[PDB]
This record gives C-alpha cells, sequence and structure tokens, in this order.
C-alpha cells in the first residue's frame, strides 16, 4: 500500500529539491574537460609507432 | 624472440587445447530446452525420463548423452535472454491437455506457443510439443466439453477428435511451416517410450543438421 | 612395338565428332569449374566441402590439361610436342580421372555416414583429420600413375608419332585391369551407400519438406550420371577385351570400329567432368 | 489511500519536473558544438586478433593494468587474455554455462561472473594453489543476473534480471543494501569513476542514478522509448551514454538530468549492445546487432568510423582506463582489439 | 603448500640414483619444477628444469646428457634420475616449484631438500662484490651484484631474483624482478636497478633477517647463481 507508493512519492520528492544548474554551463565544463585532455587521448590524435605497445 | 615468454605460450598452447578438447565434448553432447506453463506437468516430463535459476538435467539413452534445461523457474522476461538458446537442438514445449478447464490456461499456452514459434531466433530450430495428462484430458472431455474454450469447435464430443482437434489448433500456430517442423505427440503412463520419442525427434533434427552440414539441406 | 602388338588404327573420324564437343566441354567446364573454385576460395572450411574442393580442383587440372589432347585430336595422330610434355599430360589425365572417381566416392561415403549413421565420430572429424585423408587420396593416385611417368617419347606410327598408352596391345597389362576396377569397385560402393540412404531417409521421412527430396533427387541424378558417362566407355573395353582373347594372335582381321567407339565414348569422361560443378557445387543452395 | 489520488499526485508531480526541465533547457548540445572543428574519419586496424572461444561471446571487461582482460562465453569458460601477447593466463571451468555477464576487479585480485544463474560467482586470481577456485557464491538473487561490476576488493554492485539491484560484501556475502527503484527487468550497469554513483538501465525505457551509500536513486531519465539495453559513465563522471533497442544513443547528464543528444541515422534500424567512452570522452563507441561497430562522436553527433570486422551481432565493448586501444567482441567467437 | 624430498645418503662413486620428491598442497601438474644443488661450502647451483607439460626439458652445462628428469603429473610426484655420479656431484639437492605467467612469482617456493654425500662457458656470470658485510639491528645494509650481460629485456622486464637462505632451512624467495615482493616478504624489503648494476636495501633490520643473499638471473636459461653475502649479527 504504502511501501510502493508512499515511499515512491518521497523518494520522487527528494529527487525533485536537488539543485540544478544551466545546460550552457554543463556544456561548457563537458568541453572544456575534453579540450584539457586533448592530447592525453591515443585514440583522439595518431600516436607514433615506437610509443604504441601493439605496433609490429 | 622470447626467453621467458616462450613458458607462456606453451601454457597457452596446452590451454587452447583443453579449450578444444572440452568444445569437442559440448558438441557431442546435445541441447535440449524445456518450456511450458504448469510446474506439475514439466515435472512429470523430466521424471518420465530414464538414465535457483536455471535446473539442468543430465541423462544417456542409447549411448548418446542429453542435455535438458530448465526455464520455467526463471521467472523473468523471455525477450532479453532466449537469445542464449540459439543452438538448441530441440524445443521440448509441454502443455496440459486439462488448461482448458481451467482459469484460459489453454489459451495462454497457446499464445506462448506461438511466440516461441515466430521468434526470430527459433527459425531454424524444431520444437516438439508434449501434451500432458492424457487420462485427466479424457476424464475432463467426458465431463465438459471442449467448446468452452473453443467457441469455434463443432464436432463430436470424443476424446480421440477432440485430441486432433488441439493438435491442429497448436500446429496452424507454426507460420514457418516449411523451415520448422513440430514433433507432437501424446504422453503415455508406460515408461521407455516418451525417451524413445524424444531420442527419435533427435536424431531426426541431427539428420536434418548434418544434411544441411553437408549442403544437400 | 612395345616388345608387344599393339595394333592402333587410324580412322578419318575423330576430325569430324570430337573437335566440335571436345571444344563445348572445354568452354562448359573453364567456365563452370574455374568458377566454382573461385566462389570456394573466396568463401568456414570446415570438412564438409573440403573434400568437394579437392574435387574441384581435380577437376580443373582435368580440363586445363585439354588443350594438348585436342591438339593431338584437330591435327589427328599428329603430336608435336617432346617427350616430357607427353609423359606429363598422360599422367596429369589420368590422375585427374582417378582423383575424380575418388573423390565421388569418398563424398557418397561422407553423405551415407552423414545420414544413415548420425551419430558417428566421422561425421564431426576435424580440418586437420579432413586435409590429412585428402593428402592420402592425393598421394595414392599420384604412386598408382607415377608408373606411366617413366615410359618413353611418344611411340612411333610408320610416320607421325603417337602416345595415347591405351592402343588394343594383346599384353592385358595391370593397368587396364586396374582402369576396369577404377569404375567397378567406385559404381558398386556408389549404388550401396544410396540404395542405404534411400532406404534410411524413406522409411521415417521424406514425406514432406521438399528440400529433403530436393537433395535425393540430386542424388539419384548424380548416380545416373556417373553410370551413364563412366558405363559405355568400360563396356566397350570388355568388347576390346573379348576380341583380344578371341582373335590378335593372327594379326587382327581389321577390329577397327570397336577402337573408334571407345574413342568417341570416351568424351563421356570429359562430359562428366564438366557437368560435376552443375550437379555438386552450383546444386546446393549453400 | 486509493489510486485516484496518488496517482494525481504523481502525475502533477511529473508535470513539474518535465516544466522544470523545459525551463533549464536553454540552447541544445548540437548547436553549442559548432565552434568546434569535426574530427573527421578514423581508421583503426585489428592489431592483435583472439579466438579460443566456441561459443557466443555476451561480456568482457578491461584491467586497471590496460593489458589484462576477462571474457565470457556460452560455453562456460572465462579466459584471461594477455592483450600484447594474445597469451591465455588463465581458464576458468565455470560451473553453469549459461553466463552473459563478467567483470574485473581494480585491483586484479578478483573477477566476477554471472549470467541466467542467480550467482555473481567470484573467483580468486592470486592464490597461492595456483588454481582458480570460487570465492563465494552470492545467490540472494531470484530473476536472471545481468551485470554485477566490481567496486573493490571486497564490495561489488550487482543488478540482476528483477526489478532489484543489490551491493553485496564479499566477506558477509549478504545484501549490504537493495535498490528497488527500477518497475522492470534491469538489463545495463555502469559505475561512476569516483565509486561513489552508480546508474542502472532497465527495460521501463528509463535510467535511474543510485547513491552507492545512500541506498535511495536521485534522478531519473526516461528520453528512451524502448528498454535500455547499454549504459556508460562518461569519465568526467557528469554524464553518461545510453544505448537501446530504439536504435539510437542519448547522453544524459547528472547536473541538468537533461537528454543532450540523440545519435540516429536512417540507416540503422536495429538495436545498441554496449557503448563506453574513450579516455577523454569525445568519441562514443556502441555495438549494434548488424554485422559492425560505428564511433559516435560525444559533441558532434557524426559517424567517425565503421569497424566492420565482424560477421555477428557484436555483444560487448570496452575501452582501457589508459585508452590505447579498445576491444570488441562479438558473437563470432573472437575478440578484436582496435585502435 | 609442502615438499617433501627423499633419496639421500652414502653413496659409492660411479653409482646411480633415483632422487623422488612428493608434491602436496597445490596443483604439482601446473607448476614447473627446478632442482637445485648446494655444495657444502659453496653457494647452490641449477641442475635440471622440467616444465608443466613435460616439454622443454633443459639441463646445465655440466650435467647436460649425465642426468635425465621425469615427472609423474597423475601420481604428484616429481623424480630425478641421475647416473654415473663423480666425486664433485655430492650437494645438498633442493625441489622448487614455478610458474610461468604475467605477474606470476617464480621460485616462490624451495623444497627442504636432502643431504647427498659421496665418498671420495657462454653463460651469464654474477660477480657480486662482497662475500660477507657485517650488520646490527636496526640498521640499513646495501647489498650489489654485478652481471656481464644486461638482464634489461626488449619487453622492459628485467630477470632478477633475490633469496635468503636462513641457516639450517631452506632458501625463500624475497623479490622477483626487482620490483616486486612475494608473498609473505615484508614490505620494507626494497630493490632496484639500472638494468647491469642492482642493489638490494633492507631497511630496518630485524633478527630474523640474519643469513646469506644469494642473486638470480633468468635472460638466458643456463641459470648461474651467485657468490653469496654473509650477515652476522
Ligand atoms: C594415359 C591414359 C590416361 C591411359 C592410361 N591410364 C592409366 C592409368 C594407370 C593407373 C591409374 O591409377 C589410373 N590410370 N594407364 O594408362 C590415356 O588414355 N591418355 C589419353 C586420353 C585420356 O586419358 O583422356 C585421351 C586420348 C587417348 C590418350
Amino acid at each position: 500500500s504504502i511501501a510502493q507508493a508512499r515511499k515512491l512519492v518521497e523518494q520522487l520528492k527528494m529527487e525533485a529539491n536537488i539543485d540544478r544548474i544551466k545546460v550552457s554551463k554543463a556544456a561548457a565544463d563537458l568541453m572544456a574537460y575534453c579540450e584539457a585532455h586533448a592530447k592525453e587521448d591515443p585514440l583522439l590524435t595518431p600516436v607514433p609507432a615506437s610509443e604504441n605497445p601493439f605496433r609490429e | 624472440l622470447s626467453a621467458e615468454d616462450k613458458a607462456a605460450v606453451e601454457r597457452s598452447k596446452m590451454i587452447d587445447r583443453n579449450l578444444r578438447e572440452d568444445g569437442e565434448k559440448a558438441a557431442r553432447e546435445v541441447k535440449l530446452l524445456l518450456l511450458g506453463a504448469g510446474e506439475s506437468g514439466k515435472s512429470t516430463i523430466v521424471k518420465q525420463m530414464k538414465i535457483t535459476g536455471i535446473v539442468e538435467t543430465h541423462f544417456t539413452f542409447k549411448d548418446l548423452h542429453f542435455k535438458m534445461f530448465d526455464v520455467g523457474a526463471q521467472r523473468s522476461e523471455r525477450k532479453k535472454w532466449i537469445h542464449c538458446f540459439e543452438g538448441v537442438t530441440a524445443i521440448i514445449f509441454c502443455v496440459a491437455l486439462s488448461d482448458y478447464d481451467l482459469v484460459n490456461r489453454m489459451h495462454e499456452s497457446m499464445k506462448l506457443f506461438d511466440s516461441i514459434c515466430n521468434n526470430k531466433w527459433f527459425t531454424d530450430t524444431s520444437i516438439i510439443l508434449f501434451l500432458n495428462k492424457k487420462d485427466l484430458f479424457e476424464e475432463k472431455i467426458k465431463k465438459s466439453p471442449l467448446t468452452i474454450c473453443y467457441p469455434e469447435y463443432a464436432g463430436s464430443n470424443t476424446y480421440e477428435e477432440a485430441a486432433a482437434y488441439i493438435q491442429c489448433q497448436f500446429e496452424d500456430l507454426n507460420k514457418r511451416k516449411d523451415t520448422k517442423e513440430i514433433y507432437t505427440h501424446f504422453t503415455c503412463s508406460t515408461d521407455t517410450k516418451n525417451v524413445q520419442f524424444v531420442f527419435d525427434a533427435v536424431t531426426d533434427v541431427i539428420i536434418k543438421n548434418n544434411l544441411k552440414d553437408c549442403g544437400l539441406f | 612395338i612395345d616388345k608387344k602388338n599393339c595394333c592402333v588404327f587410324r580412322d578419318d573420324f575423330i576430325v569430324k565428332v570430337l573437335p566440335p564437343v571436345l571444344g563445348l566441354e572445354f568452354i562448359f567446364g573453364l567456365l563452370g569449374n574455374g568458377l566454382a573454385l573461385w566462389i570456394f576460395c573466396f568463401h568456414s572450411w570446415k570438412s564438409s566441402r573440403i573434400f568437394l574442393f579437392n574435387l574441384a580442383v581435380a577437376d580443373f587440372l582435368l580440363i586445363i590439361c585439354l588443350p594438348f589432347l585436342m591438339d593431338n585430336y584437330v591435327r589427328r595422330w599428329d603430336w608435336k610436342f617432346g617427350d616430357i610434355p607427353c609423359r606429363l599430360m598422360l599422367f596429369m589425365l589420368a590422375m585427374n580421372r582417378q582423383g575424380s572417381i575418388i573423390f565421388l566416392t569418398v563424398v557418397a561415403v561422407d553423405r551415407y555416414f552423414r545420414v544413415v549413421h548420425p551419430h558417428h565420430a566421422l561425421n564431426k572429424i576435424s580440418n586437420r583429420t579432413a586435409a590429412i585423408i585428402s593428402c592420402l587420396l592425393w598421394g595414392i593416385t599420384i604412386g598408382l600413375t607415377v608408373h606411366l611417368l617413366k615410359k618413353k617419347m611418344p611411340i612411333q606410327n610408320g610416320g607421325a608419332n603417337l602416345c595415347s598408352s591405351f592402343s588394343i596391345c594383346h599384353t592385358f597389362q595391370w593397368h587396364e585391369a586396374m582402369f576396369l576396377l577404377e569404375f567397378f569397385l567406385p559404381l558398386g560402393i556408389i549404388l550401396f551407400c544410396s540404395a542405404r540412404i534411400i532406404w534410411s531417409l524413406r522409411q521415417r521421412q521424406m514425406d514432406r519438406h521438399a528440400k529433403i527430396k530436393r537433395a535425393i533427387t540430386f542424388i539419384m541424378v548424380v548416380a545416373i550420371v556417373f553410370v551413364i558417362c563412366f558405363l559405355p566407355s568400360v563396356v566397350v573395353r570388355i568388347r576390346i577385351f573379348w576380341l583380344l582373347h578371341t582373335s590378335g594372335t593372327q594379326n587382327c582381321e581389321v577390329y577397327r570400329s570397336v577402337d573408334l567407339a571407345f574413342f568417341i565414348t570416351l568424351s563421356f569422361t570429359y562430359m562428366n567432368s564438366m557437368l560435376d560443378p552443375v550437379v555438386y557445387y552450383f546444386s546446393s543452395p549453400s | 489511500s486509493e489510486l485516484d489520488q496518488l496517482r494525481q499526485e504523481a502525475e502533477q508531480l511529473k508535470n513539474q519536473i518535465r516544466d522544470a526541465r523545459k525551463a533549464c533547457a536553454d540552447a541544445t548540445l548540437s548547436q553549442i558544438t559548432n565552434n568546434i572543428d569535426p574530427v573527421g574519419r578514423i581508421q583503426m586496424r585489428t592489431r592483435r586478433t583472439l579466438r579460443g572461444h566456441l561459443a557466443k561471446i555476451y561480456a568482457m571487461h578491461w584491467g586497471t593494468d590496460s593489458r589484462l582482460l576477462v571474457s565470457a562465453s556460452q560455453d562456460g569458460k572465462l579466459i584471461i587474455w594477455d592483450s600484447y601477447t594474445t597469451n591465455k593466463v588463465h581458464a576458468i571451468p565455470l560451473r553453469s554455462s549459461w553466463v552473459m555477464t563478467c567483470a574485473y576487479a581494480p585491483s586484479g585480485n578478483y573477477v566476477a561472473c554471472g549470467g541466467l544463474d542467480n550467482i555473481c560467482s567470484i573467483y580468486n586470481l592470486k592464490t597461492r594453489e595456483g588454481n582458480v577456485r570460487v570465492s563465494r557464491e552470492l545467490a540472494g538473487h531470484t530473476g536472471y543476473l545481468s551485470c554485477c561490476r566490481f567496486l573493490d576488493d571486497n564490495q561489488i554492485v550487482t543488478s540482476s534480471g528483477d526489478t532489484t539491484c543489490a551491493l553485496w560484501d564479499i566477506e558477509t556475502g549478504q545484501q549490504t543494501t537493495t535498490f528497488t527503484g527500477h518497475t522492470g527487468d534491469v538489463m545495463s550497469l555502469s559505475l561512476a569513476p569516483d565509486t561513489r554513483l552508480f546508474v542502472s538501465g532497465a527495460c521501463d525505457a528509463s535510467a535511474k542514478l543510485w547513491d552507492v551509500r545512500e541506498g535511495m536513486c536521485r534522478q531519473t531519465f526516461t528520453g528512451h522509448e524502448s528498454d535500455i539495453n547499454a549504459i556508460c559513465f562518461f569519465p568526467n563522471g557528469n554524464a553518461f551514454a545510453t544505448g537501446s533497442d530504439d536504435a539510437t544513443c542519448r547522453l544524459f547528464d547528472l547536473r541538468a538530468d537533461q537528454e543532450l543528444m540523440t545519435y540516429s541515422h536512417d540507416n540503422i534500424i536495429c538495436g545498441i549492445t554496449s557503448v563506453s567512452f574513450s579516455k577523454s570522452g569525445r568519441l562514443l563507441l556502441a555495438g549494434y546487432d548488424d554485422f559492425n561497430c560505428n564511433v559516435w562522436d560525444a559533441l558532434k553527433a557524426d559517424r567517425a568510423g565503421v569497424l566492420a570486422g565482424h560477421d555477428n551481432r557484436v555483444s560487448c565493448l570496452g575501452v582501457t582506463d589508459d585508452g590505447m586501444a579498445v576491444a570488441t567482441g562479438s558473437w563470432d567467437s573472437f575478440l578484436k582489439i582496435w585502435n | 603448500v609442502q615438499l617433501v624430498e627423499s633419496g639421500g645418503g652414502l653413496v659409492q662413486p660411479g653409482g646411480s640414483r633415483k632422487l623422488s620428491c612428493s608434491a602436496s598442497g597445490f596443483a604439482f601438474s601446473s607448476f614447473g619444477m627446478h632442482w637445485v644443488r648446494q655444495a657444502p661450502e659453496k653457494g647452490l647451483e641449477w641442475v635440471a628444469y622440467i616444465s608443466s607439460g613435460s616439454g622443454t626439458i633443459y639441463y646445465a652445462d655440466t650435467v647436460k646428457g649425465r642426468f635425465t628428469i621425469s615427472r609423474d603429473d597423475p601420481k604428484n610426484t616429481l623424480f630425478l634420475q641421475m647416473t654415473s655420479l663423480r666425486s664433485e656431484d655430492t650437494a645438498m639437492y633442493y625441489c622448487v616449484r614455478s610458474i610461468y605467467y604475467y605477474g606470476s612469482s617464480p621460485f616462490d617456493f624451495w623444497g627442504q631438500g636432502t643431504t647427498l654425500t659421496v665418498s671420495a662457458s657462454a653463460d651469464i656470470v654474477m660477480t657480486q662484490a662482497t662475500s660477507s658485510v657485517p650488520v646490527t639491528p636496526g640498521e640499513s645494509v646495501s647489498i650489489s651484484c654485478r652481471s656481464s650481460k644486461s638482464l634489461l629485456h626488449s619487453n622492459g622486464n628485467t630477470y632478477l631474483y633475490w633469496f635468503l637462505q636462513r641457516p639450517g632451512q631452506s632458501p625463500q624467495l624475497l623479490i622477483y624482478r626487482m620490483s616486486n615482493l612475494a608473498s609473505g616478504v615484508p614490505d620494507r624489503f626494497s630493490g632496484s636497478g639500472s638494468g647491469t648494476a642492482f642493489t638490494l636495501t633492507i631497511s630496518r633490520l630485524e633478527a630474523e633477517d640474519v643469513g646469506v643473499y644469494y642473486c638470480m638471473q633468468h635472460l638466458e636459461y643456463p641459470l648461474t647463481f651467485g657468490a653469496g653475502t654473509k650477515l652476522e649479527l
């Protein structure tokens, strides 16, 4: 009765009170994160064969 | 070149040999899938084979190993784990012939059979239909008519006619008539016969698979 | 010649019927067997079709060497090439026909074991075992055919030079009897396998599922094609043997025809070789 | 008291949630990412191919060292693959052959395994005996096991086929915390980099952010219109990708709890089985049912490249912590490394 | 984990004996075996090796051909058949387990061994700098050694091991690949090297650390031992 309905309502209301930020700020943060680690990604940028452990 | 990795390569080769042996053993083993509604009928079927999650049963007949997998107790959406049974040699479907008098159950069994038969994953695997509770079905027919759950039924109120009508209704649900074959059978009290029919169906499907592998089928 | 009594003829009939049928077999075999070999190479390589691929390569070897025989026939009994080409071509022809017959028998046995005996170790045989058995089947034919690779240069004819190795010589040596066996024993094996397959398949099934008789008809077609393409050249050779025993020591009174007849019905071997891909590979839906 | 009031209250609450989401949605990620140059075509070669599996492969995981990976298949065998040398480090014979999930502990000492059986078996690899045994059996679930991922040497988060997700203790072997927020079958599971939050996908076409310690979920996303088949956390930890049978990938962020972009195309009509990000998260790799794999740009939503080395359904896809290579598993019984 | 060995005693010169060892508590089949002998006054010396699959059987140059090693996996025992023994053959033989895979710790466990008395080039050498060093409790001591050929393989793994042989007991592994500590080794132990010169540091010396320290090289298979440094408390 209340274990699956009242508890669900309380859970949802707890979810509803969390502060939120604008989508633009999150997008900017994500873009900055990708830009900062652009050179640290072996896949995004080509890696020399010597540095590649899988090179034949 | 390698100095210490050669031992690792030898160990990998040994592991590969063991894996190949185990795979050959598994291929020699024959896989069967058990499906249907009603715990009593499936329990009777598995008990008739003479030597929690999924219950796996192992038994041998005519020097052929048989593996049976129980999925009735899984209690999960079939759309997410039925693809794991792609390589099953055959599928056994067990339905209680007396379910027509209990609450609609026969309609649910027919719906499940239609869903399994038309599944894209089982477009080639054969299905074996086991009609349980023969004596109980005869008693129910002599007590209640089959027209209760079959409005379209119009025929003699006899055990043979009712059984034939039920079989015909079950078979027509197989849309892939050419690609798939249904080995319907009636369960009997005496032992050594249901297992014999299962072995015959498995032999037939294995012959089909071998012919297809060769190229003829 | 040959330290025996060989009685080769010269009939003005070969240059009439042989060239057309030989060219037709050329066209319909090179486009058929080579194409099937290309499909096999491009496209799982389990033992099911390893024997079929070996048969295909043997057939491709059979008709790729044909030019030389076609040259022998167009300029009748006029062979310009050397000893090495003649021995190589005779060896290749004999080897290819031997391999084709042996692989037909092997495929028939494989089907018989895959149908009559569904539960057997031979059904799930390993790829390496198939490779080794194919190598042994090739090696036996190599050993059998190596006997004629050491012969001399093209035989004389009081003029142009011949090398056919069949002739009508009265020595009844081992190779002709072996040739007879190559049609007798494999024919019996294939017929027994087909009969047992029919008995085991019609008894319990084949009442429906059109894909089953679609293949049984092809099996019967294979058997009928074998008997029709390899029986005439054998019965004619039995008649040659009978004439050999009933005559010959008296300077054969022009057996004639029968030799011509043998050499025209010999085209059935190449006909069967050319139609093998359509009957075996292209027939299978896979 | 009655559904006629509780359901209406829930509907009004969902209305408020949607209104807040619409108000917060000021600019889509698509038009804000046009100022950055496109990644361009990416070509990946199969440096190594791993063979030895004789059944359909369903799951694989990469180790912390980014050299050893564990693979699972229906034949009932776990193989620890040395990607550098393609060596078979270990071969664990599974008691139950019905397995479709596996995991590797961050420390590399234990490997988890499960499937249609209700046990997320734990195996010890660094034992003195030299043979692999079952450290513990976690048979506290009812439905089929879907995915259990290690949290530490003693804690593992498990998602089963029922509507409940549970957290297990290796030493105790008891349900430390059980999550029952989901209303449908749970399929996908992924953990945040900080090992404090995790997101579980379910067939109800929704994803929920769960708290490892708190015990109750904090966000719910219902962008997808079909069962949620795959999920993976973004490296930054503030977002996670998602694969589904709808044939599209949706990116949801933890803070703004919106649906940023939908990766879809007319050509693709089949579902997505596994999804994972790269080290920087720019490249999103998703495994599709058809005989190929696709790389999606996390910001531009363009087809960066196609990995068509497989001939059957791709069932798993993992990227190393180092990020030097990507392993793609499929139903071909072979594993291929792309980079 | 236990390794019981037997087959010792007085042996007449030129005779033949069948050394046997019993393995229990661990997978004998999956683990390779090495045979190591100790001279009464000198250090240990490798003798022979047998792999898990009973293949790649290797012998030292001084026992090549003369010695043969066989194992019985179902019997869970190891055997060493030695024939035509000479005066210098006398030594204390040891049974050593070993496994080979990524992250493995070979030579981790050593058998107790049994005494054996007899009535009367192109190998990597280990030039140990010192044969005896004086130490006191609570102090730090450094042990160094030199190798003729650099042990830094092309894969970046250096094949160096360290062993501690306390008096009255068999040696035990301390560090393998000079970057990883074996099971049960206190964390105070540390090792480092440049690929050709190796230094072993033992900080916070304890009474149980007394003994003699041996080294290893595993690049070329004709394994050779070190001179040995004796620690006196
Ligand atoms: C050389 C051969 C094959 C006759 C022969 N074969 C064998 C033999 C021995 C052992 C064995 O295992 C199989 N075969 N011995 O002699 C032959 O007839 N060449 C020619 C024709 C042809 O063959 O197409 C076309 C024109 C006529 C000449």
